[PDB]
């Protein structure tokens, strides 16, 4: 319930038991592959939830399934940058941390898609960010200089990067 | 716009004398010199009996003076913010170009009545990079709803459109 | 009840408060940008003030070792401080915001006593948390948290958290900011190789009237200082002095800003109210007035219209207006906004302290 | 106990200082457009003058090798202490020596006696030679000015410790500020050719400035060792300097060596600016004119600030001079200043008896 | 010591200076308008004055190859020297040039046909040229040439051609008011058969101040002190004796100054701020009259208010004729009162050093 130095809130966790459902047991089959995230620490639980994905087993890609399994410190890296400088124990562009939900729900959708990599790629889950970060660059730049929506500019070529281990 | 073509056309029908005596009154009002306020009125004041949307004394005073000063020919599409833009590229990017684009995105802190100056000296930095030609209309009519956001909106955008090319 | 200032000031082209990049701090205020001097400088420089000086009874700092060394003359208490240091949760170093004399004397007459770790380290909790009678803690409070992440779990805290009894806000530019950029060059005494161009320098700077509010809670300052009643007037007078006669220290060996302001309205309510929304729109210099008159005249207009507004007869308000030599008045047209137009500021301390009740300047010059 | 000079001075059409391109410096203050020339050529300007090369002492420079190798002749020895300078920590980032170096020029023999010792190797060398630099603080001009050096830990040897290289500077200068609006022109120019066989442009202005400077005694003093007749000499010399010198830009152009017509010489223990004065532009009629305009508004509000702040148990004592009194202060009041005086060595007599009584020769005879 | 010269002269209705437009130049002093005359075009005319002939030393050219042509073989119009003073940076522009007149003649006339070839003649030309100070318009006025880095020769290197300036110049400015008047001009015909004009022009009395160091002129001219006196005695002359070479054909401004100070002081001393108040004609006198009086009694103020010890600043005030007294009141502000210009140049060289005008001028 709570964005710390370690977290940050998206969404339902359905990336994280891909990596791993597909090589150990269940493997690739067709059918609607429903996920319970169940969460807990010591004897609380603080929410569960459900889904459904649809998967054929159009092949596999082990590096992509890996990134895809390791995301929300991407998610992390990509909030906590700072606007200039570098400063430590900085938590960075706290707006963007309201606006990564409604991204990561829109993409959501086709998680048996982005699974597979039929037609959705990360470069084309990339692009979603673009009209929520442009309504963003207005307010955290509200200026009218040149330098104002040169920032901008390069406020809106940041998007998350992939990490593997 | 009608009304101020006629305005710029009345400019450019002036001659030696006049565009000395708008050249002695640079920096200052009108009331306190009467032959400045009587040539102005002689050169203002049926445009605004017959047209309604004739530009306001203090804007029509102040271009006055700045076409008094440079003297630059009318042409359509040699606005300040493209000329602005072809002219920034030639210099280097470390050290002259923050140098003149802060010069450049100070107009968006100053009134009418304190835009003199720095006008003064973006015409002259055009003066010594060997330009002839800017559209006088448009910047009267830019300058006329210089208080609204969307025409300095468009103001660094034509800047950055010519800039990036 | 609550005593109010209202200050009105203009200052010379200075940086008196830059970021980490170089440039004056700005805001955005009514839809257009000011220039801001920060809320916490102000009380910085007035703590640190020679109108202040009496009053300095505590430290704000994390060398509390050296400070427990330097209450010494030959022992060697140096790794032993900075051990109980450790053992108590001060672990970089945390800042500790206490008085002066208590942790000098109570350190020096604890550590060097042969005692357990574990109870002595108690016992300099306890008189840390304990040292609650200092000027500045009962103005400007106080919040220490012990860190449980390395904390030994024998000893316990204590209540340490200190309610303030001053608010002051930001100070705020009446007008639009016009942000400015100064070019400097290095130059060699002796001739020689020399350089090729000369690496030019960019110093920001501006210049704005500004107008700063302050507010001061008689029952709080009370209650934080104990049954002592004379002190908390003494240092209600002793900061107004300061706060009228102390400025910011920036970059002032090269942009001197000693300006000192043109109008002070004192004011006394039950309840806070700022009346910084008399300058929502811009202030526009016209060929007749300047920017000073222009602001105290928006400011009287708001003041007027908030006096004639909510407005309760069960609790009426009164207050007093003061400028050098009388020069500008409030009231410019016909209104009497304040009744007791003072023209020096020792008066104007002398009639808030006999508002505040039975006491002299002269006679409060002793706590 | 602080001395402060207020001067008014009237200057020719001139470029004294000027931008990248060749603009006057103009400055923002009181919602108009004002002149401005930079503190740091006053500071400058008064440096590198007549009256003050006897007070020289401190350099300020990059080049340490080519003097050392000066002061001891033929040696050879560049090499050595350029690779010396290096290894004390001068950063050379960007391929560039930098770092202005400020020392006294009486210990560079020290510098090249140690770098030529051959017992010692090269860490041992560079920390004596830091050793020198950072306790060689004994001019006037470090002592007015200050100093601050941080040499970076990134090229230095890791052997190297540096002491306490910062002296808290004894003199504050403030932006000049012209009175009334800013009004620059543009001058057309083009080459001449003697032999048979275009057009450009400089800008220039004119304006009557108001200048702020100054002194902390103490502070002063205490830089120099407690040489009290050194103190008082370099306050002499700086306000003969203050008086009589003139920044040097553009001099050849328009010689512009206009002198002040009024300097407010006043002592008090607080910092006092009289820059609000002018926040209105002032305005010349056909009846008066600029300069008396401006000392009438600058009396104004020394009968302001006198009468509504100054009002305290400390007394402030100052005088008053101009040019055989040719501009004498406020008409209707006619008692600011203690004493008016006609000529400056009587000025700087009064000055120095006020201190702590000091004669102008005993003081001229100790340097 | 420095030596100042001020002076009060009145000009006929014309126009001595233009800007672009056709307007004669105007500055703004103390709140008011006022005409203006630049500072180089003083130095300019003191420069071309007939006074300054004998002493005339510099060329200030930026073509030196057609002055290197005045031999009669025809090999170095278009030689290698043509890219040899490239390689030299001399380049669109060709960067103007303060040498000397015999020195160039003589010492490249012998260089510049030689079987040195690149890279070897440019070195000589430049020791030529970046030395070639020895010229007391050089003495007074001061020298620069930056060469292009970008366009120059790598092989060749550079001493110092950089000259202090000995002569420090400020603008001329008005005493009164500036009223610009419009002149209409129109052309007749001389046959018969089937353009009003527009050019501006104003009259005013000026004020004019300059500066010449004495040990500067005397370092430069490379220690002769002999030649850096009949310097200052034909500039003496050429600034009271030459008006500028302006629209003269049509404006005959051939005028004599009616005042003149020349001081000899360590610190130099500008008398501008008496002119603040603009002088106002009255029914009573004159505006040379007002105007020398505001001046005397600026320049009375400064001497009783900047000195009470040693230093009796011996300068010289000039009246033709002794016409206009330095101030109707308490008299002895200057030293002496000379109403003639050649005597003063005598008083003036005597407080040189006993310096005599009719054995001086063999000097050049």
């Amino acid at each position: 319930l709570m964005s710390n130095d370690r977290y940050t809130f998206a969404d339902r966790d359905w990336y994280s038991p891909l990596f791993s459902y597909l090589h150990a047991e269940g493997n690739s089959r067709q059918g609607k592959l429903w996920l319970v995230g169940f969460a807990s620490d010591k004897a609380k639980s603080i929410d569960i939830w459900d889904k459904i994905i649809e998967l054929e087993g159009t092949d596999t890609n082990d590096e992509l399934l890996a990134q895809l399994a390791n995301r929300a410190t991407a998610l992390n890296a990509m909030r906590k940058k700072p606007l200039r400088g570098d400063f430590k124990k900085s938590v960075g562009t706290p707006q963007i941390a309201d606006i990564i939900p409604h991204a990561e729900n829109r993409i959501a959708i086709n998680a048996g898609k982005m699974t597979e990599n039929r037609g959705y790629s990360w470069q084309d889950a990339d692009t979603e960010y673009g009209e929520l970060l442009t309504k963003v660059a207005y307010s955290l730049e509200p200026a009218q200089t040149v330098d104002a929506r040169l920032k901008r500019g390069n406020f809106i070529s940041r998007k998350p990067w992939p990490i593997i281990p | 716009n009608r009304g101020t073509v006629d305005f710029i056309a009345s400019l450019e029908n002036l001659k030696e004398g006049d565009l000395g005596i708008l050249r002695k009154l640079r920096g200052a009002r009108l009331d306190e010199k009467l032959p400045g306020f009587d040539l102005f009125s002689a050169l203002w004041w049926p445009l605004r009996q017959k047209n309604q949307r004739a530009p306001k004394r203090e804007v029509a005073w102040l271009i006055a003076k700045l076409f008094a000063e440079f003297r630059f020919e009318q042409r359509e599409g040699a606005t300040l913010p493209i000329l602005m833009g072809g002219i920034c590229r030639k210099l280097e990017p470390k050290k002259e170009l923050p140098r003149v684009l802060a010069r450049f995105d100070q107009l968006a802190s100053l009134d009418i009545m304190q835009m003199e100056e720095p006008l003064s000296v973006i015409m002259g930095i055009l003066r010594k990079h060997q330009q002839v030609c800017l559209d006088w209309v448009g910047l009267t009519d830019v300058l006329s709803f210089w208080e609204q956001e969307p025409v300095k909106r468009e103001w660094s955008d034509s800047f950055i459109k010519a800039y990036k090319i | 009840m609550l005593i109010e200032i209202h200050m009105i000031q203009n200052h010379s082209p200075a940086n008196l408060n830059r970021d980490d990049l170089g440039a004056p701090k700005t805001c955005y205020f009514g839809g257009v940008l000011r220039s801001r001097i920060s809320s916490q400088c102000i009380k910085r420089s007035i703590r640190t003030s020679n109108d202040f000086k009496a009053l300095l009874g505590g430290v704000r700092t994390r060398r509390l070792a050296d400070l427990i060394q330097q209450e010494a003359g030959e022992t060697e208490c140096w790794k032993k401080a900075q051990e109980i240091l450790n053992k108590c949760g001060f672990k970089t170093k945390m800042l500790v915001f206490m008085s002066k004399d208590k942790i000098k004397d109570l350190a020096r007459i604890v550590l060097d006593n042969s005692l357990g770790l574990t109870e002595a380290a108690q016992q300099v909790a306890n008189v840390i948390a304990q040292a609650t009678l200092a000027p500045d803690i009962a103005l400007c409070g106080r919040m220490l948290e012990p860190n449980d992440k390395d904390k030994d779990k024998k000893v316990k805290w204590s209540n340490t958290t200190v309610e303030a009894a001053l608010q002051v806000a930001h100070a705020i530019s009446t007008h639009i900011a016009r942000p400015e950029i100064d070019y400097f060059v290095a130059a060699d005494d002796v001739p020689g190789e020399d350089a090729g161009a000369g690496h030019i320098g960019e110093s920001m700077f501006a210049s704005a009237c500004f107008y700063k509010y302050f507010s001061i809670d008689w029952e709080q300052l009370v209650k934080n200082l104990k049954g002592d009643t004379n002190l908390a007037a003494h240092t209600v007078g002793a900061f107004l002095l300061a706060a009228a006669k102390t400025n910011p220290s920036g970059k002032q060996n090269s942009f001197a800003a000693h300006n000192y302001p043109d109008g002070i309205l004192v004011e006394f309510k039950n309840s806070p109210i700022s009346y910084a929304n008399a300058f929502v729109r811009p202030v526009s210099v016209v060929k007749e007035s300047d920017l000073v008159e222009q602001s105290i005249g928006q400011l009287s207009n708001y003041v007027n219209d908030i006096r004639l507004g909510y407005y309760d007869e069960q609790s009426p308000v009164i207050g007093f207006w003061f400028s050098p030599n009388n020069r500008y008045p409030l009231g410019y047209k016909h209104s009497k906004l304040a009744s007791r137009n003072i023209g020096n500021l020792n008066e104007l301390v002398g009639a808030v302290l006999d508002y505040i009740g039975g006491f002299k300047w002269e006679e409060v010059q002793k706590s």
